[PDB]
DNA sequence: CCCTGGAGAATCCCGGTGCCGAGGCCGCTCAATTGGTCGTAGACAGCTCTAGCACCGCTTAAACGCACGTACGCGCTGTCCCCCGCGTTTTAACCGCCAAGGGGATTACTCCCTAGTCTCCAGGCACGTGTCAGATATATACATCCTGTG
DNA sequence: CACAGGATGTATATATCTGACACGTGCCTGGAGACTAGGGAGTAATCCCCTTGGCGGTTAAAACGCGGGGGACAGCGCGTACGTGCGTTTAAGCGGTGCTAGAGCTGTCTACGACCAATTGAGCGGCCTCGGCACCGGGATTCTCCAGG
């Protein structure tokens, strides 16, 4: 897979912004948030994948997904 | 014969598990022996978060005409309450939004 | 069935109709005060365990878990918590 | 005809926003993004549902903080667009 | 085998006490021994170190770096003692900052072409790195207990310097035990007193002291200066400072030192927080009241002015001293105040004024333990103390600042003592140090 | 009645003293109204770690602050310190 | 007449030394009376170690270089080089205290 | 008889201690039970780590035309190096002083 | 006589040693060097513990070492180790 | 040039629906109950050595106040490009349903690993020792900045 | 506008002093060799849950373009607050009484409470079922905003 990471578009970087609390955004926003999220997702997803590989399992869970989070000091209440 | 069993929570006038509280501490490896009172003392520490947190809640969703406690409520509750935002202010609570806050400058002139 | 699973589910709710006589909740908040009771008891055993330590002491005691929620909970709160504890030692000592 | 001002459909777009609670990333191409990227670690990963919706959740939340600080940023600037600088500037002060 | 003064001195026929000290520091060199010359006050010690160094200058060739170590405020003395005195004896003097002092050691120091180096303490402490290479024939000190106990920097670089003789003076060389007066006789004899010290004591004291000590006492010298006149006044507290006392015997106020507590309590409780009135601050009959030795002081206050004058009042805190000062203000009644904290300037001007043939002056406030040796205080009349400290030399120093020879009247002393309290120890303490100090010196 | 106060501590932070601070910061130019701030920023740092330690202290049965309280103060606030255990 | 440097010449050269220095900046004497009065207030009756002084005075020195450099940083974002309170409070808020 | 005693540190080819680094991990109240190759594998991982750490700062004393180490060195090898600072990204270095670092705006023009 | 307290000293000598044939080290560094590998040492055993909980076991082993070192070193530093450790456990292995 | 009107949004009130929470029943496992026991902490005496508090010198570096002037922060103008709001068309997400298989999750076996003991001894820590690396001082030599003048 | 001179700050050597780091030895306690027993985990095998892949239809959403206002940004001018020097002034820093008792650390001894073990039965967790709450849709009240006079 490639160019998937486009898909992450416009206008739902616009309504992230929007609760945020933004009102008017420069056009060059777009790629460096794209990166942004590019690089947080790949911290927690190297993360996650090397908890699968310990557990000696194929598919990655949300208790690993939020084991990661909190290494990361994020902690996400909700999934278990 | 033998007497009728009463649980500790009973003896302590708790509503959260000291016997369950005693097991996880024994068998979590955080010390190699556990007093009497250390689960007593840890359930009602954890009995008055839960009773603060839910209190907030409550007030939040009765005052939006709900009858049911929401991840917003929940949200809302710990996000207005500065001391709770403090003991969670690295907690992402899942589905829960974030608070109404528009700076001033924005606002029309 | 499934394995069974533990839950603070039931005393969350007799604590919710506690303080709230007549108002419920859903799953999804249930799962996240699940979560909270279990981050609450992970950091204050921490402290607790990581006090008995520098003191090289092989016990966990109502006076470490009363240094641990000082040292977490921030005023007001540690404040409300070591009376709320203190009551609870002292009606379970008589008692018992 | 009728044209609203440059700027109050954003502040109702801004209040809209703010009071709703739910997630604003397409969930299908975020799940092929979390593939994609996955690809590199491991090869043939399956993945819950509920990772793949945890994940957007901390996604979320994450670029949320973010784009507030960088509104605070721009504020401080004089200005009411936020700008890549703004951004990179909020980056280095909580020192990622 | 020297009764007279030699001829080489100038300005001098001494009054053979000289002599005497003289011949016998030359018979303990001749022996190879260094002693103390405890003469205290009056009895020229400066003299009698000028006239050992004129000797050893005009008689047999012994020159060499000649050092006189004295207290910072005594240089200006021990120069115009020097040049006065045996002119032909060269001195110099080491002082100023790091550049005044580099200047001065590199064009007189390393030619090494003086006779006599005068160098205070701290100038010593500095210059250590540079008095080093240079051999020392004769050591003198002037004011023995500075360095009269073991350890300490001065003490350690004291030690350190090869000496061919030593010499001593001062005027009290037992301060407090057998500790400080060994600690000296060591520094005099490192191999012979190297012990660290009626059969154990007291005879076997004198047989050590009787060689290597000669001291001239002013009472037996001077056959002059009526004695003093001591007053014992027992002095009850307020009933708040009794309560202040238990509360403080008891146990969120400071708590460090109970000794130091209960003193300062039994001297005028407004030192603590809150034990004045409030916003007020007006000085009315409560700074009498509230302290009963307060009280003795002011009823005495009206008799010392109606009868006599030039009182003393000693007082070992500044706090104290500040509160009384205030009050003599207060009645209206002129006060002088000498303590540490008053620079050099002002302290001459002071003392200048207050020695004026016809002056109003009649407080002057001093504390026990400011200043050296200076201060010829002689047309006073009663000396007070408020407290008194620890040490009983220290104590007579400060009713021989006022005990002078040019006073021709006996001079009258008021002590205040507080019951039930640790006063009465220390008081016991202090007196019986001043016992044995008498009947083992004095004698 | 005499007394007469001489300063509060947070004073003793003196201006080149924060000066100094700044110029290792790195910074050029300085408002006149810096000084204030910093003194009080430094003072809820101070009470942070304080109080954390007086608590190890306590809880220790000591009368005596140690250099391993301040370090497990700090730990605790995220700030570990190498250098004194 | 005299000789003078420019308005900031000396500014860089002593941000060159105390950058090159490793010693502390602020004076033990007034730092060790504020611990303490700051510890009367939380505790009566407390003894320091010399030790808990000398660490306590090596964490502030850090913290404030570290703030001071997000002062700065924020200060020429907003094109300026003076820093500023606006640039402490904004610093302080972004980092999250 | 027996036989002559050699240290599992000599055995496994390391300069760190196996066997006291085994009884802290025992001792520690990590686990339950633990195994052999653990203290080994870290012992290792804590030796790679020094290596690393102090090959920096002598270069670094080496550059300064010194001959010993202080914590200064110990600073100025932390960072300048990305993974280090990475790992290090929170601790303060007593008297380590701090990298020379001057914005290009600050510069004369 | 007075008591006695561990720190790994020697062996940072030795590896300074090694590493540098003729390059000492002050008290300071030393205190800093141990109070590292003491922090480091806390970090991993923590990790490993975690690690052996959450998949509900009890034994702390070579597997869960080397998953904490990926999991706690940034990147190439982490390789490095991994490949050294695992050389050390080969050779405790081969003949011993 | 505030006041007014049109429109657009926001809001409130009913009415019908779907489902998720709330209650009730069954089995079982984990907590309660006694009883015996062994370390672990409490308690106490002795040493001792460091931390206090109120003065008293003495020295030197760092603060403190000050005047001047100069960059610098701050406000005002004006251009102009970029971002916003709206209508349109294309795109793909979203929602149901279906089929197949991989892989997670559980259970039973069995063995090999680790905990626990006991000797035996050597590696490590404390205590005492001595040479050198580093700080400092002083005097050159070098580099940098600032001002005046052709 | 540029160069050249002068003042100041700084880099660089050599010589001294000193106190700490590097080193040796002796003693000790904890690490190592040799043994045992028990139970946790590695392996094999089986069930069924959940993920993945697929399709078809619908409609909300994104992409695209266009027209226009407002805000960024460069520039200009002002007048003020901060940096650079200087002469006083504290106050830190160090070194001394002068006492101290006090708090931390080591050794010894003893009691009590936490653990372990066996037994037993309520307390929970999982499975059902049913009704009130939230939701979706429609229809009819304000409230804000933007031209236009
Ligand atoms: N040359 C002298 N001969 C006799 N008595 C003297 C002499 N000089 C001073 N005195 C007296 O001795 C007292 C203090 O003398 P002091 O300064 O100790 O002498 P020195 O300076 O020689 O030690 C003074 O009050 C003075 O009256």
């Amino acid at each position: 897979l490639r160019d998937n990471i486009q898909g992450i578009t416009k206008p739902a970087i616009r309504r992230l912004a929007r609760r945020g609390g933004v009102k008017r955004i420069s056009g060059l926003i777009y790629e460096e948030t794209r990166g942004v999220l590019k690089v947080f997702l790949e911290n927690v997803i190297r993360d996650a994948v090397t908890y699968t590989e310990h557990a000696k399992r194929k598919t990655v869970t949300a208790m690993d997904v939020v084991y990661a989070l909190k290494r990361q000091g994020r902690t996400l209440y909700g999934f278990g | 014969t033998r007497a009728k069993a009463k649980t500790r929570s009973s003896r302590a006038g708790l509503q959260f598990p000291v016997g369950r509280v005693h097991r996880l501490l024994r068998k979590g490896n955080y010390a190699e022996r556990v007093g009497a009172g250390a689960p007593v003392y840890l359930a009602a520490v954890l009995e008055y978060l839960t009773a603060e947190i839910l209190e907030l809640a409550g007030n939040a969703a009765r005052d939006n005409k709900k009858t049911r406690i929401i991840p917003r409520h929940l949200q809302l509750a710990v996000r207005n309450d500065e001391e709770l935002n403090k003991l969670l202010g690295r907690v992402t609570i899942a589905q829960g939004g974030v608070l109404p806050n528009i700076q001033s400058v924005l606002l029309p002139k | 069935r499934k394995t069974r699973k533990e839950s603070y589910a039931i005393y969350v709710y007799k604590v919710l109709k506690q303080v709230h006589p007549d108002t419920g909740i859903s799953s999804k908040a249930m799962s996240i005060m699940n979560s909270f009771v279990n981050d609450v008891f992970e950091r204050i055993a921490g402290e607790a365990s990581r006090l008995a330590h520098y003191n090289k002491r092989s016990t966990i005691t109502s006076r470490e878990i009363q240094t641990a929620v000082r040292l977490l909970l921030p005023g007001e709160l540690a404040k409300h918590a070591v009376s709320e504890g203190t009551k609870a030692v002292t009606k379970y000592t008589s008692a018992k | 005809p009728h044209r609203y001002r440059p700027g109050t459909v954003a502040l109702r777009e801004i209040r809209r926003y703010q009071k709703s609670t739910e997630l604003l990333i397409r969930k299908l191409p975020f799940q092929r993004l979390v593939r994609e990227i996955a690809q590199d670690f491991k090869t043939d990963l399956r993945f819950q549902s509920s990772a793949v919706m945890a994940l957007q959740e901390a996604s979320e939340a994450y670029l949320v903080g973010l784009f507030e600080d960088t509104n605070l940023c721009a504020i401080h600037a004089k200005r009411v667009t936020i700008m890549p600088k703004d951004i990179q500037l909020a980056r280095r002060i909580r020192g990622e | 085998t020297f009764e007279d003064s030699p001829s080489y001195v100038k300005w001098g026929k001494l009054r053979d006490y000289q002599v005497r000290g003289l011949n016998w520091l030359i018979s303990l060199y001749e022996n190879g021994i260094n002693g103390i010359l405890a003469d205290e006050m009056g009895l020229g010690k400066t003299l009698q170190t000028i006239s050992l160094l004129g000797y050893m200058k005009h008689y047999r060739n012994i020159p060499g770096p000649h050092m006189v170590l004295v207290p910072k405020s005594t240089l200006h003395n021990w120069m115009s003692e020097f040049k006065r005195w045996v002119p032909t004896l060269r001195s110099v003097c080491l002082i100023g900052d790091k550049e005044q002092r580099a200047a001065f050691v590199r064009d007189v120091l390393l030619p090494g072409e003086w006779d006599v180096c005068v160098t205070s303490y701290e100038m010593l402490i500095k210059e250590k790195s540079v008095f080093k290479k240079f051999n020392w024939r004769y050591l003198v000190i002037d004011e023995a207990h500075r360095i009269k106990n073991e350890k300490s920097k001065l003490s350690e670089i004291v030690r350190e310097f090869k000496t061919t003789n030593r010499l001593l003076l001062t005027g009290t060389p037992l301060q407090n035990n057998l500790h400080e007066l060994w600690s000296l006789l060591n520094f005099l004899l490192p191999d012979v007193f190297n012990s660290a010290d009626d059969q154990k004591l007291v005879e076997r004291l004198h047989m050590v002291l009787r060689p290597f000590l000669l001291r001239r006492i002013k009472a037996d010298v001077e056959k002059s200066l009526p004695p003093k006149k001591e007053v014992k006044i027992y002095v009850g507290l307020s009933k708040m400072q009794r309560e202040w006392y238990t509360r403080i015997l008891m146990k969120k106020m400071r708590l460090l030192n109970i000794l130091m507590q209960l003193r300062k309590c039994c001297n005028h409780p407004y030192l603590f927080d809150g034990a004045e009135p409030g916003p007020p601050y007006t000085t009315d009959m409560h700074l009498v009241t509230n302290s009963g030795k307060m009280v003795v002081l002011d009823k005495l206050l009206p008799k010392l002015k109606e009868q006599g004058s030039r009182v003393l009042i000693f007082s070992q805190m500044t706090r104290v001293l500040d509160i009384l000062e205030d009050y003599c203000m207060w009645r209206n009644y002129e006060y002088c105040r000498l303590d540490g904290q008053t620079p050099h300037d002002e302290r001459q001007d002071s003392i200048n004024a207050y020695n004026e043939p016809n002056s109003t002056k009649f407080v002057f406030m001093l504390s026990t333990r400011a200043g050296g040796l200076g201060i010829n205080l002689a047309t006073a009349d009663v000396v007070i103390l408020y407290d008194s400290d620890w040490n009983p030399q220290v104590d007579l120093q400060a009713m021989d600042r006022a005990h002078r020879i040019g006073q021709t009247k006996t001079v009258r002393v008021f002590r205040f003592i507080t019951d039930n309290t640790v006063e009465e120890r220390i008081v016991e303490r202090a007196e019986m140090k001043l016992r044995l100090d008498s009947i083992v010196i004095q004698q």
